[PDB]
DNA sequence: TTAGAGAATTGGAGAGTGTGTTTTTTTTTTTTT
DNA sequence: CACACACTCTCCAATTCTCTAA
């Protein structure tokens, strides 16, 4: 259509002459300053912005967007032809390929794509609004598109051959093979004139040292679930990523990818069979992912412990005891997890705590124990049967690895998952067979469990294992067992209904006449308070002993010697150290031990 | 003729590398003549390999360590030639089933599996794993 | 295509004997009592010259062919010329 | 006695022909629940 | 379908046989 010879000179003029002001109105050539770095090998990736190109040629922007890959190659050629103009220093060779190219140049004094160590990408123009995956239709083939989606699978970084370098055994000459296709034919026999005319029979040996490789990474993007149409399955697209765009995104990341939408090339028998139809991939060009003084003066208030506990659940009344316990769940004990179990009737604000703590926790998950049809508590295998490669998905316990996992209806957990919870609570890992071969996954996470009675409402006449129908081997792993009771209570019910009705009619929390700390401030505080690693003084050992034995003997004297053990003392110490972390003091003290004892006693009081 | 050899596209002389490793074997003594004790242990035990610490190679000669890491496919056979030459210059009538293999190693990992790149191809690495 | 031959006129007097005159100008023989290594050096140099001349053959096949070529006009005329001056 | 010019036989380059390919669910049955 | 392997046949020319002169 256009004359690409003239277009290359236009691109050169843009790259040489464009300027932008960054500071105090001073003029800088943002692309010349980067061509200097590219020439000096200080920078490898050059992201040219078509919003910048639009400031002096919208027609060039339209041409690039409508035939992007051609213009990507043209921009790369123009940049390579421009770098000698900007050379002013010698390169420090740090890649072995730099050393090889240095000796290649010296021997030539005594392969453009090979000498090309840089990579150029189009940063998309803002006029191109971002599409969903479902909107990337056949009309956009070969055109620059911006696509939003969920990253759901990412491969390891692999070496993609760009220019294969061979050496001949007979004539001692190097041979070069640029590689555009996803597959290529290796060279066997030397094509040099010296070997051919003499019929020398000299063959070629690939030199990975001399060849050019580029980082390569496949991924899968998936539609946003709320953006999928009503009756439909979410669509997915393969994104092929190269060079500096690799390792930007991980699974679960919300991303926007500017790239070129292309059909997949086929070889052998696939082109025979598929006919005119073709699969597609997106060639990634840019991937984008979607206190100390001032609040210390607030933290100086003696309210701060109860202020945090109030901020842990402002929609619930009377349960400040439980909110303090859940604060220690988020803080954790000294190295260390703190596990909590909540029991109550169905349809109570016991799932509210799971939701709130999951929302507040930096790393977290919130599943249910009732046998999920997806990835369960433990990992699972996906076949990806467009190609057949098995791949491993984490699940709740693994995805909440260095944080907290909330499990609703913890009682309905099957034995296959209860054993996994035993594995997590005993040694903080899970194990799974991928293809008969077993791999091990980290799960170093605190469990917030919520159970319901097996049948009917809770009944204090019966024992706890009779109520919940879950064995003591599970129940004893937890540090606090709470009964989240619910009785009809006229004024509290009226206030709850007023609160929920305000939430419905205004889509916002009502004014409670209290100012809780904001969620980001709470997160920064917990990080600041868990950065500490307190130690218990040895003089307090006698007091810890006295508290433990008197609690034990009260259980003997007044409640028929209900179960306790040495892990009770260990749980008290972990709770007191969590309180020390919360108070940001590196020594545990009498008040910490007293509050840990009080917390355990009131949890048992809620049970009784 | 060995003195004419250089590693391909490398400018490192194989004979000079061999001599540097030989004087390393002859003169490194301080892990607290070190490796001649290992040669004697090979001589009496009959196991054809020599373990060598890359940190010892580095502290003795930084350039030799750089050559070993960058070009192991040529440098490690050069070290095999060096160690076998020393071993059979000594112990002249000891019989071995095979020539000795030099087995350089780093005491700890230099890289991890996630950070392995195409820049590391045909390069000596140490990684930890299960 | 031009399939090559080890014949009397392509290369034997062009890249062959004229270069073989020069091959041993820088040789490093050491004489009596060292005939074994002197012969090893000689064989290596002769083999290298033969390889660069006609790389298709092995060294003894090359020798058995060139001994036959010793009967040809060009070869013996060049031999006498090399004996005399240049 | 050597070797070189003309005729016939053998080596192999290459032109032409033919072949092969790209975990999942519902249901039964015995034993064990 | 169509792009690589696998196999056969043919022609071309390079080597060796035969007869002659230096
Ligand atoms: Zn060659």
């Amino acid at each position: 259509l256009k004359d690409y010879a003239l277009e290359k000179e236009k691109v050169k003029k843009f790259l040489q002459e464009f300027y932008q002001d960054d500071e105090l109105g001073k003029k800088q050539f943002k692309y010349g300053n980067q061509l200097v770095r590219l020439a000096h090998r200080e920078q490898v990736a050059l992201y040219v912005d078509l919003d910048d190109v639009a400031e002096d040629d919208p027609e060039l922007v339209d041409s690039i967007c409508e035939n992007a890959r051609r213009y990507a190659k043209l921009f790369a050629d123009a940049v390579q032809e421009l770098l000698p103009q900007y050379k002013e220093r010698e390169v420090v060779n740090k890649d072995v390929l730099d050393v090889y190219i240095e000796h290649r140049l010296m021997m030539e004094q005594r392969p453009a794509e090979l000498m090309r160590r840089f990579e150029l990408y189009f940063q998309g123009p803002s006029s191109n609004k971002p599409r969903v995956i479902r909107e990337v239709r056949a009309d956009s083939v070969g055109k620059l598109v911006t696509v939003r989606g969920i990253v759901t699978r990412v491969s390891e970084v692999k070496p993609k051959m760009v220019v294969a370098t061979y050496t001949c055994d007979q004539c001692g000459a190097e041979t070069y093979q640029p590689i555009q296709s996803p597959t290529f034919m290796p060279l066997i026999m030397c094509p040099s004139q010296e070997c051919q005319t003499n019929r020398s029979g000299g063959r070629l040996y690939l030199q990975t040292r001399g060849s050019r490789f580029i980082k390569f990474q496949e991924m899968k993007m998936q539609e946003h679930s709320d953006q999928v149409p009503v009756g439909n399955i979410p669509r997915s697209i393969t994104v092929l990523v190269e060079g500096e765009n690799t390792r930007i995104a991980q699974p679960g990341d919300h991303v926007s990818v500017t790239g070129i939408f292309l059909p997949i090339l086929r070889t052998g028998f696939r082109q025979v069979v598929q006919g005119l139809l073709s699969e597609t991939y997106l060639e990634a060009h840019r991937i984008v992912k979607m206190l100390t003084r001032e609040e210390l003066r607030q933290i100086a208030e003696e309210d701060f412990y109860e202020k945090l506990a109030a901020s842990i659940a402002p929609e619930i009344y009377g349960h400040e005891d439980v909110k303090k316990a859940l604060l220690l769940l988020l803080v954790g004990g000294v190295d260390g997890n703190i596990n909590i179990c909540l029991m109550g009737d169905p349809g109570v604000a016991k799932s509210q705590l799971l939701s709130y703590i999951d929302r507040l926790a930096p790393r977290s998950q919130y599943t249910t124990g009732r046998g999920s049809s997806g990835v369960g508590l433990t990992a699972a295998v996906l076949r990806d049967s467009v190609s057949g490669e098995l791949t491993l998905e984490g699940g709740a316990l693994v995805l909440a690895d260095q944080g907290v996992c909330c499990i609703d209806e913890f009682d309905k957990m099957a034995e296959a998952d209860r054993t996994a919870i035993h594995e997590v609570m005993e040694q903080q890992t899970i194990s799974i067979a991928k293809a008969g071969i077993l791999t091990t996954l980290n799960a170093r996470c605190s469990i917030l469990a919520a159970a319901n009675p097996a049948y009917g409402r809770y009944n204090p006449r019966r024992s706890l294992e009779q109520n919940i129908q879950l064995p003591a081997a599970l129940l004893s792993r937890f540090d606090l067992l709470w009964l989240i009771q619910d009785r009809p209570d006229r004024d509290n019910d009226l206030r709850l209904a007023q609160h929920i009705t305000y939430v419905h009619q205004h889509s916002r929390q009502p004014p409670s006449q209290f100012e809780p700390l904001d969620m980001k401030l709470m997160r920064r505080y917990i990080a600041m308070c868990r950065e500490k690693q307190p130690m218990v003084p040895e003089s307090l050992a006698d007091y810890i002993t006295a508290a433990y034995v008197e609690m034990r003997r009260e259980a003997w004297a007044s409640k028929d010697a209900t179960y306790t053990s040495a892990r009770t003392l260990l749980a008290i110490l972990r709770l007191s150290t969590a309180l020390a972390r919360l108070r940001m003091v590196d020594v545990v003290e009498k008040e910490d031990v007293n509050e840990a004892i009080r917390l355990m006693e009131m949890s048992k009081d809620s049970l009784l | 003729l060995g003195q004419k050899l250089v590693i391909w596209g490398t400018d490192v002389n194989v004979a000079a590398c061999k001599e540097n490793f030989q004087r390393f074997l002859q003169r490194f003594i301080d892990p607290l003549p070190l490796y001649m004790q290992r040669l004697g242990e090979i001589n009496v035990i009959g196991e054809p390999f020599l373990n060598v610490n890359c940190e010892h190679i580095k502290s003795f000669d930084k350039n030799l360590y750089r050559q070993l890491i960058s070009y192991p496919q040529e440098v490690i056979p050069t070290f095999d030639m060096a160690v076998n030459e020393i071993f059979f210059d000594r112990y002249p009538d000891s019989i071995l089933e095979h020539q000795i293999q030099v087995r350089p190693f780093n005491a700890l990992k230099t890289k991890n599996m996630r950070n392995l790149n195409p820049e590391d191809i045909d390069q000596l690495i140490t990684i930890s794993g299960m | 295509r031009n399939i090559p031959k080890l014949d009397a006129q392509r290369l034997i007097s062009e890249r062959g004997l004229p270069a073989l005159r020069h091959v041993f100008d820088k040789a490093k023989f050491k004489g009596k009592g060292h005939e074994a290594e002197d012969l090893k050096m000689l064989i290596r140099h002769m083999e290298h010259w033969a390889h660069r001349l006609f790389p298709k053959l092995q060294f003894e096949d090359f020798i058995d062919r060139v001994e036959y070529l010793g009967s040809k006009k060009e070869v013996q005329t060049c031999l006498k010329r090399i004996r005399l001056d240049l």
